[PDB]
């Protein structure tokens, strides 16, 4: 279960890179 | 454990207030679930498809919140029309009254086998 | 015709001593 | 070859065939007859 | 009523930052915590 | 208009009791059930498939007389008359258990044709048709007790005789072969029966006991008007009395009745999913820590290894006459007794 | 606002969303597949096909893996017991990896459906509403779907352009990764045949490709449409859900009982098996002809495999497990080293004794030695009780014929009657207990699991059809009845028939 | 390997109740108009 | 609505929403099917449960 | 006033064989046993 | 209400009652003559009370096999005889 | 934007009543949970 | 007592998954107007 | 541990009886 502890952790930062970077909220000009 | 050493000693499955008993508490599931299906089922349109239909009552209001005539006329097609009540204040007198004597009997089975009256 | 609460009591009668039969054959 | 089981297949299809019609037919005419 | 109270808000950059921060200081201290 | 129009027109007319579409499925199936039962029960014994009286002309009681299982060599065979085991003879389909089968697919179809009469007359009165699905828990029951949990064991033998003592039996076989009571689905299905009956009994009192007057006299039923638009009762007094009694009280209706439906439906499904685990007898027989903690201790001694005990007994004492087919012979010295313990 | 279960009530009249929510499930349901057969590759020990296999470790997916031809791994063993091999890319790890690869891009495209929702596509030509040809739809996806299964038929099970399946003897002993030919005569219908699964779907592919042809060609009849309501998509979802609960009763059935397509090399035994004594038959069956050419009981005891007296034991039984009791089936007897022989139990006369078996029904049963006639001989007591048919008074010795203390005898009623006790269960085995630390308690096989799950959700599916078909059947009702509705229409005795206003006397 | 069972609770703890925090945060931030 | 390539080829596929066959139509002939398949269940059905013997059907692992 | 009736069907198929049934029961009432 | 004539006009008349002192003896009679001259026990294959075991024999006839049951009740039945 | 977005609700006596039954269902299946 | 380990997690992710979801629903709908 | 969880659930479920009974939405006429 470690490494499944592991990999799974891994698995979400790299999902909350998806969506920190494709669902981001827009920056807007003014 | 006190059930399955009572079935041991007295025979309680075979006793018919125990027998009564059950008929109570199976009756008045029975009759729990039948009166709030036919009561859900007659709801008096108020609200949208989206908004949740408990939002259509609201807290002492007036109007009875259900067709009772919809729900009778329902129920005496299900079974026949002498079997249905149109009298809302007797059948939740019925309701009161199955499982309450169901279980005033059950109870007094088991203080008749405290005294070794036992199941047939 | 016949009262209804003849009709009734006869019945009940009736279902009163096919229960005694009942009875009777189960202590028989 | 039709076995014994093979045949009481049969004779249960036919049965349940004459039964379903039986009703339906009985069914249709006195839905005919009454209006 | 309470004149003091105020919302609380939480923009979803923050959100991701955080949840950043709680995931990566999960990888970090799992090893340990298994140990 | 067609036949079938004229057809649908006479099924659907107004009359003593309703026939509809579903009716052609319901009322055969349904008679054939009860028949079925009051002629096996009157007449049928289950000598050859259980060595049991079940009948009055045996002698039998209306308590202890029973439409037995098949034998368990027949296995799960559906035991039609015409079938290759009763090969057309009344005689011998009544000897073999053929009732029973008979009387579990057409209580199963008449279920199946009652249900399908709620949603037509909910249709053609014009209400929601909640009373069906309400009415999908005890189909559930049915279908997991009568037909899934014999499916999965070894015959239709270990099925519910259709009968009082039999199913008094089915009970005790169930605790001691499967600790059903220990199982936590047959726990949230006594808990769904019993708070039902509570909701009935306390729904029914205190509507009884809020009532508006709305007569003069002292009997209020007669001050009711099934035509009246108002509340019969108050809730908002229900609701006073309620909260400062209990501490929580319904203050809408409609949820109120929802949760009338909802408790004692989830029960019986519960109840049901816990079945179809036994028919597979994966059941929660035991705490494999509390059996470890028994091996290892002698003195350890709580009310769950003396209920296992109980079933043990249960198991041996009953083992023989219930199950003939098995030819058990269990000598005295094998027997549990509680003096060897 | 909406109810929590209500939520995905949003999708219902938006096609493109409907599309990314079936997307993102199905890359879900990739990904669980691809994970869990990467957890049980991790976890696999392909050492022992025949003590140890996959069905006593709790392997789940493998089975279905090794069902449909991917019977090696790139580490070069093989479940059938060879290693070296190649099964070149279609191993278990590429089968796993072809999973998590569909499951990422399912899950690409579910985005991009969410986003770009409003496509024309799914807009009514006519007046600009969205609108899905609900019936149209149905004649392509079952075309589609007869051409896979005609293909999956013709192709991959016959072995013209695929590996065939699963095929094995009747005892499960020699199973492997066959081509199938399809079986045309009513034998076809046995579901122990395989060659009836290649016809079955070669001819319900063909006839899937031509009904799905007549359900695009023509339209459904007004009275149809009409009755079953086909311009609302929770119909699709009720009948959907119908033929889905049919269908996992089915396989829930198919796999307690056994069929072709449920081997027991994959699934391991049935409860039928050990009831019907079906090994311990065809064990006696071959001791007897060994027997009979002129061996003595040794060499015909020897004789016997390792893996057909594994199947002849209780603890390979799926219905002795427990619902709470979890893990792989090594979890409780232990892991099978190996076969300790027959035991043959004899009094002071030398008079062979049989041990009753335990039933499946038996959380525990007693030891009872009986003669050939099926009079009791002998018994271990309960605990305390006194006795007259004990192993003492009565001088019970066990000897072992074949296996690991073939030629061996005891004597000691201590030993003998460890040995009856564990006699009960059919077939002693020696158990490695520690390794995973086995409580010695019995847990059901992947078989067991497969038929409770899908029992269970082909219930709970039931539920579903019955509340989806009465939320399309009364859709206009389902906010509430009519406020207007007339006590008449209700009542007896003003309209001839029930609800037809028509009718009014 | 022999690790601390108790790791697994305590990752997943140390996982869950912070960032479902943040969650409920987030989500009630969004439906403030 | 956005315009693609793959919806102007799609179109023609989803254009029919609510055109029925006016009457009856096909029913008869769906009600002859449903009863046949109907049968063929059965059938397989009491193959399965050995209520319909059929000569070289052995319902059994021995069949193989 | 019609006789032939929906109503009169279903009591008399319930009707019938209970009257024969109670004579039956009856019957077996005075068996020797 | 739904046009049929109601219960208690119909079980008050006179004409109900005189149909009704006839049919219900005669199915009573029927019932009687069925459980007494014992054609009921031919017809359901209840054993008598002198048939459940044989005359030798102290085993209750359970049937064992699924496709010779008949044959066994048979058998039974004549080992009786 | 999706004009068949719509807001979720969940009053605060659902939000008892669901913590009762998320609650006394984790009580009653912890023991077998645990085993 | 010789528990399984797991039942653990599996009881605290029992409560607090399903839990924490209807905090996260009412939280959501108090910041509503 | 398996007892803590217990008393834990159980003390979480008087918790939520207090929060039901004394921090209930009120019930409001009409
Ligand atoms: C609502 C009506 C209804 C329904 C659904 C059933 C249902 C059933 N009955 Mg039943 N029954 C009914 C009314 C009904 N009955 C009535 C009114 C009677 C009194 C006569 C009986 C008397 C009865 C007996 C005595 C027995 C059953 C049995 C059965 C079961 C199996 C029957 C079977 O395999 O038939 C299969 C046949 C069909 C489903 C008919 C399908 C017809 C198709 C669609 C048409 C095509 C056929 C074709 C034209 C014929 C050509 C044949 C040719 C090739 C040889 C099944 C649960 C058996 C049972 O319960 O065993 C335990 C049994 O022994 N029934
Ligand atoms: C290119 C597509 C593809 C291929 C070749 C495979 C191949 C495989 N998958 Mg897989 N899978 C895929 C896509 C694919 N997958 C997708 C998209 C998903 C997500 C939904 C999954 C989810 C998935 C799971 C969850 C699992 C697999 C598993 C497997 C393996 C065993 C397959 C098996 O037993 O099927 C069984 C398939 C059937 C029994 C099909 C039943 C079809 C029904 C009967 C149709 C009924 C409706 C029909 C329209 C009726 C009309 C018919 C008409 C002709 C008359 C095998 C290696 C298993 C495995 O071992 O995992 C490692 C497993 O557990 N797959
Ligand atoms: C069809 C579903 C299915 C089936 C049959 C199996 C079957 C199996 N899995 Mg598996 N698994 C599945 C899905 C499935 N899996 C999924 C979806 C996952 C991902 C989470 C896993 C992850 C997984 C792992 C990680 C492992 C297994 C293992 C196993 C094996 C042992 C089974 C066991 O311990 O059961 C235990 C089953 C139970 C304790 C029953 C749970 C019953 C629940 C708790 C009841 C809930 C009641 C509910 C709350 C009531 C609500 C009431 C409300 C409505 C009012 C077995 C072969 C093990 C193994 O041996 O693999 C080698 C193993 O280590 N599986
Ligand atoms: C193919 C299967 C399928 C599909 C597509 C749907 C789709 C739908 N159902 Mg439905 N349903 C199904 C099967 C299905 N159901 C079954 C089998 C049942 C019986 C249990 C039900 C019982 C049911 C009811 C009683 C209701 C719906 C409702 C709905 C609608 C809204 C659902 C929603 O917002 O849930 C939101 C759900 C959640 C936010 C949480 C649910 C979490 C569950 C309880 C436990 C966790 C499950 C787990 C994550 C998934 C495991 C997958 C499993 C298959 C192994 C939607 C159209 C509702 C409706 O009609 O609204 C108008 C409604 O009231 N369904
Ligand atoms: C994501 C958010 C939610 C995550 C958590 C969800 C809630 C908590 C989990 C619930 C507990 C379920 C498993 C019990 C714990 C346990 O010990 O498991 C532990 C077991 C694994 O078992 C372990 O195995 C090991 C080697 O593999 C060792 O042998 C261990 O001793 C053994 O415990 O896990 C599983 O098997 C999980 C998969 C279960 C699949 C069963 C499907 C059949 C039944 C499904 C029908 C549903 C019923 C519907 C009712 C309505
Ligand atoms: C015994 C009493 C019968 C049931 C009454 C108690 C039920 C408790 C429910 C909770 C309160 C329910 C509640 O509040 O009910 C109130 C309800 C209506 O009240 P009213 O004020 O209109 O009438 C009661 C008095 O005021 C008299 O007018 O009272 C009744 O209907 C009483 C009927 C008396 C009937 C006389 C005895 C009949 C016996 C019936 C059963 C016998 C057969 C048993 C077979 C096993
Ligand atoms: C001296 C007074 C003594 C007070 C004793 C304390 C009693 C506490 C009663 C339960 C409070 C918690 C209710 C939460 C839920 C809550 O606040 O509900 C409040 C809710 C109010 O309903 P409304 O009609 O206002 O809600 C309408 C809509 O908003 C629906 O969402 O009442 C119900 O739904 C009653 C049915 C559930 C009744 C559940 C009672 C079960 C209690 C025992 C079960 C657990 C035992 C576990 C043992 C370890
Ligand atoms: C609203 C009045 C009653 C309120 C209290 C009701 C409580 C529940 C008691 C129920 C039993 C007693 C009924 C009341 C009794 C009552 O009010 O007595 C009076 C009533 C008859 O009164 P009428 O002469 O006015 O009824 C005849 C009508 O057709 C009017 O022409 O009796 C019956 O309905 C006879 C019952 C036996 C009928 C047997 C028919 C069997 C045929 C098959 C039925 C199948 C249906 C199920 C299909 C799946
Ligand atoms: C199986 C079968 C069948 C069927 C048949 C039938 C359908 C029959 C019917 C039958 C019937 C239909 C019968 C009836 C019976 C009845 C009886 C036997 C009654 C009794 C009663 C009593 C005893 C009473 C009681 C009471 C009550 C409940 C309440 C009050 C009190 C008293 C106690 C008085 C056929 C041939 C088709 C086919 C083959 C098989
Ligand atoms: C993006 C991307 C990618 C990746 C992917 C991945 C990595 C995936 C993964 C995936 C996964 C890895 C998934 C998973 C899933 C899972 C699931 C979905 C599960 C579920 C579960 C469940 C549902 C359960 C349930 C339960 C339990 C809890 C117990 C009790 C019983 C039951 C069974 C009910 C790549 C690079 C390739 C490429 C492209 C893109
Ligand atoms: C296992 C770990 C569990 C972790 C639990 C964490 C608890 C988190 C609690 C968050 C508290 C937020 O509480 C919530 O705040 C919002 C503002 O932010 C309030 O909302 C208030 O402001 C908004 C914005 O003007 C108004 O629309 C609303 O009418 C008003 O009440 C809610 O009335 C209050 O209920
Ligand atoms: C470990 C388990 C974790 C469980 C995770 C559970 C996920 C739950 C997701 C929360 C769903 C609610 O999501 C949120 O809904 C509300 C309405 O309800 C939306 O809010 C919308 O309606 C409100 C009410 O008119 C408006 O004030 C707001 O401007 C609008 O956006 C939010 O924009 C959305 O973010
Ligand atoms: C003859 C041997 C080569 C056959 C190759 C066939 C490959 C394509 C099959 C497609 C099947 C389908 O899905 O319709
Ligand atoms: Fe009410």
């Amino acid at each position: 279960m470690e490494t499944i502890t592991y990999v799974f952790i891994f698995a979400c930062i790299i999902a909350l890179f998806f969506f920190a970077i494709f669902f981001r909220e827009p920056p807007r000009i003014t | 454990n006190f059930m399955i050493v009572f079935q041991a000693e007295h025979n309680i499955l075979m006793h018919p207030f125990h027998q009564l008993g059950v008929a109570g508490v199976f009756g008045g599931a029975l009759f729990c679930a039948m009166h709030g299906s036919l009561v859900t089922s007659s709801l008096i349109r108020e609200t949208t498809e989206t908004e949740s239909a408990n939002y259509g009552y609201k807290f002492g209001q007036e109007e009875e919140t259900y067709n009772i005539v919809a729900a009778h006329g329902y129920f005496g097609r299900l079974i026949f029309q002498y079997a249905s009540f149109n009298n809302s204040r007797s059948l939740h007198f019925f309701l009161a009254a199955w499982p309450v004597v169901g279980v005033w009997f059950t109870a007094l089975g088991i203080s008749t086998m405290a005294f070794n009256l036992n199941g047939f | 015709r016949i009262p209804l609460w003849i009709v009734a009591t006869v019945a009940g009668m009736g279902v009163i001593v096919i229960v005694g039969l009942f009875f009777y054959g189960a202590y028989a | 070859t039709i076995t014994p089981s093979l045949k009481g297949f049969f004779i249960g299809l036919l049965s349940g065939a004459v039964v379903l019609g039986l009703t339906f037919a009985v069914l249709i005419a006195i839905s005919q007859i009454d209006k | 009523p309470n004149p003091n109270r105020q919302p609380v808000e939480l923009n979803r950059t923050s959100l991701y930052l955080g949840l950043l921060l709680i995931l990566v200081l999960a990888l970090l201290f799992s090893s340990y915590f298994f140990n | 208009r067609g036949w079938f129009d004229i057809l649908d027109d006479w099924l659907k007319r107004d009359r003593f009791v309703f026939v509809g579409w579903s009716g052609i499925l319901l009322f055969p199936c349904a008679y054939l059930a009860l028949g079925g039962w009051l002629t096996g029960t009157t007449f049928v014994t289950s000598w050859y498939t259980h060595g049991l009286a079940s009948s009055y002309l045996e002698g039998c009681n209306f308590l202890t007389v029973a439409v037995s299982t098949p034998a368990n060599s027949m296995g799960h065979s559906l035991l039609l008359l015409w079938g290759p085991e009763a090969q057309g003879d009344f005689t011998r389909w009544c000897q073999l258990g053929g009732l029973w089968t008979f009387i579990a697919l057409h209580g199963a179809f008449g279920l199946i044709g009652f249900m399908l009469r709620q949603f037509e007359i909910a249709r053609l009165v014009g209400v929601r048709p909640y009373n069906a699905i309400a009415f999908s828990a005890p189909i559930a029951v049915f279908v997991s007790v009568f037909l899934i949990y014999p499916l999965g064991q070894s015959s239709w033998f270990f099925a519910p005789s259709f009968g009082v003592a039999a199913i008094f039996r089915f009970l005790l076989f169930f605790q001691g072969f499967h600790n059903w009571t220990l199982n936590p689905f047959h726990m949230m299905g006594v808990a769904g029966v019993l708070g039902g009956a509570l909701l009935c009994a306390i729904h029914g009192a205190t509507v009884e006991n809020t009532l508006f007057q709305d007569g003069e006299g002292a009997s209020t039923f007669r001050a009711f008007n099934p035509t009246q638009a108002e509340e019969t009762y108050s809730m908002v007094t229900a609701n006073r009395f309620w909260s400062q009694i209990f501490g929580i009280a319904f203050s809408n209706k409609r949820w109120l009745h929802f949760f009338m439906l909802f408790v004692p439906v989830t029960g019986l499904w519960m109840s049901a999913i816990g079945v179809v685990g036994l028919a597979l007898n994966l059941r929660s027989y035991d705490f494999i820590s509390q059996e470890i903690r028994a091996a290892e201790d002698p003195e350890f001694e709580t009310f769950y290894t003396k209920n296992l005990l109980l079933n043990e007994g249960i198991r041996a004492w009953m083992a023989p006459q219930d199950q003939p087919h098995e030819n058990f012979v269990f000598p005295e010295e094998v027997l549990p007794r509680g003096n060897a313990l | 606002g909406l109810p929590w279960y209500r939520v995905h009530t949003v999708l219902i009249n938006d096609p493109g969303r409907l599309i990314a929510a079936h997307l993102m499930h199905t890359a879900l349901v990739a990904g669980w597949a691809g994970s869990m057969a990467l957890y049980e590759l991790a976890t696999f020990d392909p050492s022992d096909p025949v003590l140890n296999p996959m069905w006593r470790q709790g392997m789940f997916v493998l089975p279905f893996m090794a069902r449909l031809g991917v019977t090696g791994s790139w580490s070069g063993w093989s479940i059938t017991g060879e290693t070296g091999i190649d099964p070149g890319f279609w191993s278990f790890e590429g089968v796993a990896l072809a999973h998590i690869v569909l499951s990422g891009l399912l899950f690409l495209a579910a985005c991009w459906h969410w986003v770009y929702w409003d496509l024309e596509l799914f807009r009514d030509p006519r007046t600009g509403e969205p609108a899905l040809d609900l019936p149209k739809m149905f004649g392509i996806h079952l075309f589609l779907a007869g051409l896979l299964c005609f293909g999956f038929g013709a192709f991959h099970l016959t072995g013209l352009f695929g590996p065939g399946m699963w095929v094995s003897d009747p005892y499960g002993l020699t199973g492997s990764v066959q081509p199938v030919a399809p079986e045309w005569g009513p034998d076809g219908f046995n579901p122990y045949n395989p060659g009836g699964v290649v016809a079955h779907h070669i001819a319900a592919g063909i006839v899937g490709i031509i009904a799905g042809l007549f359900h695009i060609l023509v339209r459904p009849p007004q009275r149809l449409y009409k009755a079953l309501r086909m311009g609302n998509i929770e119909t699709v979802l009720s009948s959907s859900i119908a033929a889905v609960f049919f269908a996992a009763f089915v396989v829930a059935g198919t796999m307690w009982y056994g069929s072709a397509t449920t081997p027991i090399e994959l699934f391991g035994p049935t409860r039928y098996q050990w009831d019907s004594s079906y090994f311990q038959q065809e064990i006696n069956r071959r001791v007897q002809a060994s027997l009979a050419s002129g061996a003595t009981l040794e060499e015909a005891w020897s004789a016997i495999p390792e893996k057909l007296a594994f199947y002849d034991y209780i603890g390979n039984n799926p219905a002795k497990g427990g619902l709470f009791r979890t893990g792989p089936m090594n979890k409780g007897d232990g892991i099978a080293q190996a076969w300790k022989g027959h035991a043959v139990f004899r009094n002071k006369e030398g008079e062979e004794l049989f041990v009753r078996r335990m039933p499946a029904f038996f959380e525990s049963f007693p030891v009872i030695l009986t003669d050939k006639n099926g009079v009791v001989k002998a018994d271990i007591p309960f605990r305390r009780a006194e006795s007259k048919y004990s192993f003492e008074q009565q001088g019970v010795t066990v000897s072992f014929y074949g296996g690991e203390l073939n030629g061996q005898t005891f004597t000691d009623p201590p030993t003998v009657k460890s040995y009856a006790r564990k006699a009960i269960f059919g077939e002693i085995f020696e158990f490695d207990t520690e390794t995973l630390n086995s409580d010695g308690i019995f847990r059901t096989s992947p078989r067991g699991w497969f038929t409770f799950a899908h029992a269970v959700f082909a219930l709970l599916f039931f539920f579903g059809h019955i509340w989806h078909g009465a939320r399309t059947l009364f859709r206009d009702v389902f906010s509430g009845i009519d406020p207007e509705l007339s006590p008449e229409q209700v009542e007896w005795g003003f309209y001839q028939k029930v609800g037809d206003v028509t009718t009014r006397r | 390997m022999e690790v601390n069972q108790l790791g697994l609770i305590a990752t997943a703890l140390f996982v869950l109740v912070p960032s479902v925090f943040l969650i409920i945060l987030y989500v009630q931030t969004e439906s403030q108009q | 609505a956005r315009r693609t390539w793959l919806g102007d080829i799609l179109r023609p596929l989803n254009s029919e929403y609510g055109k029925v066959a006016p009457g009856w139509g096909t029913t008869p002939l769906m009600a002859v099917f449903m009863g046949l398949f109907l049968v063929f269940l059965l059938i397989i059905l009491e193959i399965y449960n050995s209520t319909l013997i059929l000569d070289g059907v052995n319902v059994s692992w021995k069949a193989l | 006033y019609p006789i032939f009736t929906v109503r009169w069907v279903a009591v008399h198929t319930l009707a019938v064989p209970t009257i024969f049934f109670l004579g039956a029961i009856a019957a077996m009432q005075f068996i020797q046993r | 209400t739904t046009g049929e004539r109601p219960f208690s006009d119909i079980i008050t008349s006179v004409r109900y009652w005189v149909i009704h002192s006839i049919t219900i003896p005669a199915l009573f009679i029927a019932g009687w003559l069925f459980v007494s001259t014992g054609l009921a026990y031919d017809v359901f294959g209840t054993p008598r009370p002198d048939s459940y075991y044989a005359q030798e024999q102290r085993s209750i006839p359970l049937v064992t096999d699924r496709f010779e049951a008949k044959q066994q009740v048979e058998t039974f039945l004549e080992q009786l005889k």
